[PDB]
């Protein structure tokens, strides 16, 4: 293992470099989307139309 | 100019939507829409908002369809000329009380009720100014008199508004059950008007957080990579071997 | 000619 | 066109020079070109024909020393720092070494220009 | 609610100097107008007093407006 | 090519149009052998302190004077168009 | 030989980006050219899309903009980005001009570059004025009416050029059509002028803070200066993204969210903030034609700088008088902008007159006097060393 194996796998040839870049970008987009969704959902409690639905229309 | 001819500086409050990670208060939005419809739909026009806008924000789709189906609109020519009324759809704009500006001028003395679609964003103060104007009707002090057809209102430029007190106590019956004072109703109307000015606030503020985070990380990485590459130049050593003839 | 400058600080 | 200075009319009257010596001292200290180990004549612009020709008539030692001084100054300017107070350009070494050559070149050019324009007044 | 709290802030010790100036206004200007002079209007003191009262009162009431 | 271009003061690599140099030895290391973020904070702090103490008043004086006259002008203009200012 | 040095197009790219000798000690104030180019590219790219939903007619222009804002997918991003990029363009332009003025980059061998930059600045001002009139806002209509009337100062064909430009008797549909067409056309001319700017600059290289020649220690552009620009690019991106996502109408006056009513007279008629100092200068002169002449001269005086700067050295790194007076002039410029923004009341007109007097004195009286004084003092001290 050590640190030479990491260089041998991804950081050895440019072709094996761009593919790693693209895959990491694809995963990072999903990760950041999940993070921002969670933080925005936690920020607003009792302030969105989905959480004020029963008060108004459920009573008709 | 003179303080009388420029009005009183507005008061400052705190709104839920003014923070960095907060949206609107949709219950207040719905109540403000109800107050709008029951009070200022008579003279003020909002001919830039469609029924479909309120779907999923303040009303469900069925509620919006049912509410819109009661307004009669005018449609295109029939098979032989003519113009025939319609029961209303979900893609029409809210009805303007007057057909044109001249009718509005004729009805209300000589004034002209401004359109409320983009008034909050177009006034020096926005929500604070609108709320203060709504709640700032007082009897005039001694020495200044108001002619017939005008009211005293310090927050208005010139202290002469052409309106009357629009929001009196218990003017609307809120579905939620909150008392309808002149303070709660004005706040809800201001919130609804601010929403009508910028309906895209929530998505914008949701995207901005992620954009800023990613950009900050990228900048922090760039500041290190530049120092990495520029190292063999910033740390050079120059010696001068004097060239003796 | 002088000696090698000491680069051990940045190494 | 060319740099100008009232650096001789003041020298005509000794009293003005005696009065203006401390101000000149303070100004030269404030300029701060000596903090980089440079000399004043190094900063003069060299992009015309006159200065380009003059720089090719200096003694070789002066040219080499000027090259080293400029390179060291730019190396220091890279990292935004100055030499310690010991290695500052002392006043004795801050003499005028490029002005006489430029004066000679300008005199030659002016003589040629004078010969150029002539007239016959009988 | 807003009117009562604004009146209370008007009579509160926080704003008393502007209230004093407004009182001296009311007396002098009322004497002047009932004499038959329409030349003076000290709306500035009313502006100051109303600004003080509103600044005193609005943050208190705005919290319970839900 | 040719085309007999004009006269400049830059040239290119190999012939940069500079005076002849002699006896200038230069040493440098490799970016992979040196260490970034080494002595950055100390040198940067010293340089910033020296720059603040050296340039300093050069910027401090005009901006301060401008701000003072700005504040005075705003105050006086607000006073004059008020009630007591016009008298 | 390398392919990059052989193929003509790759050779053109290489000689300007890959292998270009540059000074080895240029500071972070030399990073604004790339920022300006990127801002211009962003502006053009975004404007091409913005032109796909805009109807150039006086009667139907505001509703089209509102439809762009609140009906098209991500139209608010397009509008806010275009406006805020147009605003940031002038900030970076002012920083570029200040950098050029402070370090004395106008006194040969690079003087054609300075003139081309001045012409580019004039064209940019004209393009921005044409662009901001399009949305048919209240200040847009009224400021267009106010500004376009300045052409009446021409002696003979005055008051006829105004009608020819208006295409009628007042700001109406033809005026908006012409303005839209010209605003579409001009940025490409600006880009070509910037290409000529770069070509003129390339033949002699850039300066250095010391002001001395740098033909001894040169390094190639990449990778040493292709990475120093990335940090500034990302910082500017952070700034513009925050301004467009958390405060889009933060640079905008409150009297711009209303439809243009040709009877409603606004309390104050002012242009955007980046053109405010010239408007302040224009209103200072009591006369009419003299005001226009002074306003034009306020931008055209940058061409006369090379021929009235009598200094034995280049730059301000070793000239205390210049260091003092440059910041004093910058403060005067800021004060001029502030005065132009506000009302034309009692004290404000006097302050504006004083500021205009100082601004026009700086480029004629101050510069030669202090340069000559510095030369004299330095020569006097140097002439009495060994004695
Ligand atoms: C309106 C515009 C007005 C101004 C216009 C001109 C301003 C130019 C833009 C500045 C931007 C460039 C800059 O200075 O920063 C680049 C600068 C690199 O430039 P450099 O080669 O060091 O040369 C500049 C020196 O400062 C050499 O200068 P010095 O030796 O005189 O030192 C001065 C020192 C000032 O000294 C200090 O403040 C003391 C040190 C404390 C550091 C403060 C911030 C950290 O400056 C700094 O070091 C500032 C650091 C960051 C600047 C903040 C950018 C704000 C832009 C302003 C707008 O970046 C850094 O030094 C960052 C260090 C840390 C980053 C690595 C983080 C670790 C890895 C991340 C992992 C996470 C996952
Ligand atoms: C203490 C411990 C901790 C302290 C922390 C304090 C907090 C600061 C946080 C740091 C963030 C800033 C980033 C940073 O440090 O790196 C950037 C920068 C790194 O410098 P660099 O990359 O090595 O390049 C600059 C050289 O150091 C060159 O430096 P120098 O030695 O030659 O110093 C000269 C300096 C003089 O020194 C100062 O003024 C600095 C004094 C205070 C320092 C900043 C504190 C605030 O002035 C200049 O740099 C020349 C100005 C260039 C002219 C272009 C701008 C003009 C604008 C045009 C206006 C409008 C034009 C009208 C056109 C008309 C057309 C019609 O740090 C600086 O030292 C920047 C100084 C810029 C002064 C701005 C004045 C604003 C007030
Ligand atoms: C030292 O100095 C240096 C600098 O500084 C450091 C530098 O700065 C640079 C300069 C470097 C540059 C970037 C060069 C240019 C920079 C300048 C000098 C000045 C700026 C110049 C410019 C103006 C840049 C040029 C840009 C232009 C001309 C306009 C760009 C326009 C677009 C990109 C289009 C915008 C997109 C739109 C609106 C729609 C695009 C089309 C679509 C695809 C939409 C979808 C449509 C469809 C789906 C239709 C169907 C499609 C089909 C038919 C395809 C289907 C597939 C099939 C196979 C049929 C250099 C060289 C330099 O050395
Ligand atoms: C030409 C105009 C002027 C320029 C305009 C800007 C153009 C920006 C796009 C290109 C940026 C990179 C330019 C080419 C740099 C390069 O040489 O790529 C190769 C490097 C590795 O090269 P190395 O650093 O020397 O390491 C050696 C690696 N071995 C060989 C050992 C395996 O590997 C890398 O550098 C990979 C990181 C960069 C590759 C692109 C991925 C990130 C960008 C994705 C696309 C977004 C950009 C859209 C907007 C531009
Ligand atoms: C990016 C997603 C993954 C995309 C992945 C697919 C991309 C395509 C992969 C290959 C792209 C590069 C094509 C050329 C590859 C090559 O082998 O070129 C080698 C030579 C190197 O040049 P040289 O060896 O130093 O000089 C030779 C001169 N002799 C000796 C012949 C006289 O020629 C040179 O390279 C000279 C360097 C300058 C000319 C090339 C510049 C453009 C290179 C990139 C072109 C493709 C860019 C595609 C972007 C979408
Ligand atoms: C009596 C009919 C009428 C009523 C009811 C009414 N408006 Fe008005 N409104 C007008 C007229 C007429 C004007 C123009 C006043 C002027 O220009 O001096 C006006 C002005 C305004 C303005 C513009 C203020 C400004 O400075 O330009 C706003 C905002 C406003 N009203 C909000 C409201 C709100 C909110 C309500 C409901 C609580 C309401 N109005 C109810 C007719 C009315
Ligand atoms: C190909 C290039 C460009 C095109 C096609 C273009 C097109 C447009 C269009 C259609 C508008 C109307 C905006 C709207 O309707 O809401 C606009 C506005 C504007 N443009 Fe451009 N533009 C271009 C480049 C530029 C440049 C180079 C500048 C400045 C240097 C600029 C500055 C402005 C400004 C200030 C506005 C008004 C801002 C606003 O509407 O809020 N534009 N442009
Ligand atoms: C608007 C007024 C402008 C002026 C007065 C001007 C003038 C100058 C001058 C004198 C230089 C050389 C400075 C030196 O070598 O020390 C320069 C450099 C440069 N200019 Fe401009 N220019 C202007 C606008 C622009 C624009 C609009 C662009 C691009 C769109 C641009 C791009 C560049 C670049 C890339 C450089 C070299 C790198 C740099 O200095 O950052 N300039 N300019």
């Amino acid at each position: 293992m050590a640190s030479s194996t990491i260089y041998n796998i991804f950081f050895r040839r440019n072709s094996s470099f761009y593919a790693t870049i693209f895959v990491s970008a694809f995963f990072a987009k999903i990760g950041f989307d999940v993070f921002t969704d969670s933080v925005w959902k936690r920020a607003n409690a009792g302030l969105t139309w989905d959480e004020v639905k029963p008060r108004f229309l459920n009573k008709d | 100019g003179t303080p009388k001819e420029e009005g009183l500086h507005f008061i400052q409050h705190d709104w839920p939507q003014s923070k960095v990670l907060s949206g609107f208060d949709h219950a207040s939005l719905r109540r403000g829409f109800q107050v709008y419809r029951e009070v200022c739909s008579a003279c003020h026009s909002l001919n830039l908002i469609a029924w479909r806008h309120l779907v999923g924000v303040t009303h469900t789709a069925d509620e919006a369809k049912q509410m819109a189906s009661e307004v009669e609109y005018e449609d295109g020519p029939d098979d032989e000329g003519n113009m025939f009324k319609r029961p209303g759809k979900l893609s029409d704009f809210l009805p303007p009380p007057y057909p044109n500006v001249e009718a509005a001028r004729a009805s209300n003395n000589g004034a002209a009720p401004p359109d409320l679609s983009c008034v909050v964003r177009g006034r020096h103060g926005g929500q604070d100014y609108i709320y203060s104007l709504l709640t700032g009707y007082t009897e005039p002090p001694a020495g200044v008199e108001v002619p017939d057809g005008m009211n005293f209102n310090p927050f208005f430029p010139g202290t002469q508004i052409a309106m009357a007190r629009p929001l009196f106590d218990d003017a609307v019956e809120f579905e939620d059950g909150t008392p309808a004072t002149t303070a709660q109703a004005a706040k809800d109307v201001v919130n609804f008007l601010h929403w009508a000015s910028e309906p895209e606030l929530d998505i914008r503020k949701k995207m901005g957080f992620q954009v800023i985070t990613v950009l900050t990380i990228l900048t922090a990485l760039s500041m290190w990579y530049k120092r990495f590459k520029w190292t063999p130049i910033k740390n050079r050593k120059i010696f001068y071997q004097r060239p003796i003839k | 000619s002088p000696e090698m400058p000491d680069f051990s600080e940045y190494q | 066109m060319k740099p100008v200075s009232l650096a001789k009319y003041i020298q005509k009257s000794p009293f003005l020079t005696k009065l203006l010596l401390p101000i000149s001292n303070a100004y030269v200290h404030l300029s701060g070109y000596r903090k980089y180990g440079l000399r004043y004549d190094d900063l003069m612009l060299e992009e015309n024909d006159d200065t380009q020709k003059a720089l090719s008539r200096l003694p070789k030692m002066e040219s080499y020393d000027r090259v080293y001084r400029i390179r060291r100054a730019m190396q220091l300017s890279i990292e935004n720092k100055i030499l310690p107070k010991s290695e500052w350009t002392k006043p004795e070494e801050d003499y005028h070494y490029l002005r006489p050559v430029l004066a000679e070149v300008i005199a030659e050019r002016k003589e040629r220009e004078a010969f150029d324009a002539l007239i016959v007044k009988k | 609610p807003l009117e009562k709290m604004t009146q209370e802030c008007m009579d509160a010790p926080d704003c008393k100097e502007v209230k004093h100036h407004f009182e001296e206004c009311t007396a002098r200007v009322t004497k002047k107008v009932e004499q038959g002079d329409k030349s003076e209007d000290c709306i500035e003191e009313f502006f100051h007093l109303y600004h003080c009262a509103r600044d005193c009162a609005d943050p208190k009431v705005f919290k319970v407006l839900v | 090519g040719g085309a007999a271009g004009g006269k400049t003061y830059l040239g290119w690599w190999g012939h940069l149009g500079g005076p002849k140099q002699k006896g200038i030895i230069t040493y440098s290391l490799s970016p992979f052998q040196q260490r970034p973020m080494a002595g950055f904070f100390k040198t940067s702090t010293q340089n910033m302190f020296r720059r603040v103490m050296t340039e300093g008043l050069y910027v401090a004086i005009p901006f301060g004077i401008a701000y003072y006259i700005y504040c005075w002008g705003k105050e006086r203009n607000e006073f004059l168009n008020s009630k007591h200012g016009r008298h | 030989m390398k392919i990059l040095k052989s193929n003509p197009f790759l050779a053109l790219a290489n000689n300007y980006m890959i292998d270009a000798p540059e000074p080895s000690n240029i500071s972070y104030f030399w990073n604004f050219g790339s920022l300006l180019a990127c801002v211009l590219v962003i502006q053009i790219v975004i404007g091409i899309l913005l032109a796909c939903f805009y109807i150039p007619n006086m009667d139907l222009a505001f509703l089209s903009v509102e439809r762009i804002v609140r009906d098209v997918n991500y139209g608010f991003l397009l509008r806010a980005f275009h406006a805020n990029g147009a605003s940031f363009f002038f900030i970076f332009l002012y920083l570029h001009i200040g950098r050029g003025l402070y370090y004395g980059s106008y006194k040969y061998p690079r003087t054609m570059t300075w003139n081309i930059g001045v012409i580019i600045f004039l064209l940019t001002i004209i393009t921005a004025f044409l662009g901001y009139c399009l949305p048919a806002n209240q200040m847009s209509f009224w400021g267009a009416t106010v500004i376009t009337n300045l052409l009446s100062a021409v002696p003979f064909i005055g008051d006829d050029l105004v009608h020819l430009l208006w295409g009628g008797f007042s700001v109406s549909n033809p005026t908006l059509n012409r303005f839209f067409s010209l605003h579409y056309l001009m940025p490409f001319v600006i880009a070509a002028l910037s290409v000529m700017h770069l070509i003129a600059l390339h033949t002699n290289g850039s300066s250095n803070p010391l002001g001395v020649t740098a033909n001894m220690d040169r390094i190639p552009m990449n990778p040493y200066y292709l990475i120093k620009d990335l940090i500034t690019i990302f910082i500017f991106l952070i700034g513009i993204n925050y301004m467009a996502f958390y405060n889009p109408y933060g640079f905008m006056e409150p009297d711009c969210a209303l439809p243009a009513d040709p009877l409603k007279t606004p309390m104050s008629i002012v242009p955007e903030w980046y053109l405010l100092p010239f408007y302040a200068i224009l209103r200072a002169i009591p006369n009419f034609q003299l005001g226009v002449i002074a306003m034009l001269l306020s931008i055209l005086v940058l061409l006369l700088l090379p021929l009235l700067d009598f200094s034995a050295i280049r730059g301000n790194s070793f000239n205390p008088f210049g260091k003092f007076f440059f910041w004093t002039f910058v403060a005067d410029f800021v004060i001029l902008a502030w005065i132009g923004g506000s009302h034309p009341e009692n004290v404000f007109i006097t302050i504006g007159a004083i500021a205009t007097i100082f601004y026009f004195s700086y480029f004629f009286i101050l510069i030669p006097v202090y340069t000559i004084l510095g030369n004299t003092l330095i020569d006097l001290n140097l002439s009495s060393i060994k004695r």
